């Protein structure tokens, strides 16, 4: 009993920018993180060797991820 | 002294009219109006 109207602002169009601002971060953010996992579990990173003799390597094949060679 | 009758007059009707528009502040039963969530 007694419960009264508690006056406030509008606060419809605050939590709709930040709706639509998670939205559209996580609509990329979501399949970037999944992609990267799956780079890592099933690619995988490169491992380290001497280079063999007379041989020479290209320019991205001095780095370790996948996709920073890429 | 007290107040004149003019402030006296203007008063009771300003507290006439709180009293009402704070009345009308409370909330019905079925406020307020949930959506199906």
């Amino acid at each position: 009993g007694k419960r009264l109207f508690i006056i406030k602002p509008s606060g419809f169009y605050d939590k709709r920018f930040l709706k639509l601002l998670r939205f559209y971060i996580l609509l990329t953010g979501i399949p970037v993180v999944i992609g990267i996992t799956l780079i890592n579990v099933f690619i995988g990173e490169a491992e380290l060797a001497e280079i063999p003799e007379g041989y020479v390597p290209e320019h991205w094949e001095y780095f370790k991820h996948p996709i920073s060679r890429w | 002294s007290g107040y004149t009758p003019d402030e006296k007059l203007r008063l009771q009707q300003l507290r006439e009219l709180r009293r009402r528009w704070l009345k009308d502040q409370e909330l019905s039963p079925r406020e307020p109006v949930l959506p199906p969530r």
